[PDB]
């Protein structure tokens, strides 16, 4: 929902920012919040509303 | 001259120029720059052709 630049790849020798964030559709209204779960340490897929 | 006859190891000698830190030979200095995508290799191609 906020980007996170990871590291740099290269374009045609010309060092370069790389960023992980959500496709557009799975971040626009706050109802989307729930698309997101999150492994916990039992392997359980936890979600947010939890 | 006594330093050619030596192997396959090129050994030169030479007197420093007048004013160490400065514009030696009446010679030229010529840098080939790159300009796009061309890579190391392509430039190496130009480099050589020229």
């Amino acid at each position: 929902w906020g980007g996170s630049y990871v590291n740099d790849f290269i374009d045609r020798g010309r060092v370069k920012k790389v960023y992980v964030m959500s496709e557009a559709k799975y971040r626009m209204l706050p109802d989307d919040i729930g698309d997101w779960y999150v492994r916990a340490a039992d392997g359980q897929m936890v979600p947010f509303s939890a | 001259r006594a330093f050619s006859q030596i192997k396959d190891a090129m050994v030169f000698a030479f007197n420093l120029p007048a004013i160490v830190e400065l514009g030696t030979a009446t010679g030229f200095d010529f840098e080939l720059i790159d300009q796009a995508g061309l890579g190391h290799e392509k430039l190496t191609q130009a480099r050589n052709q020229l």
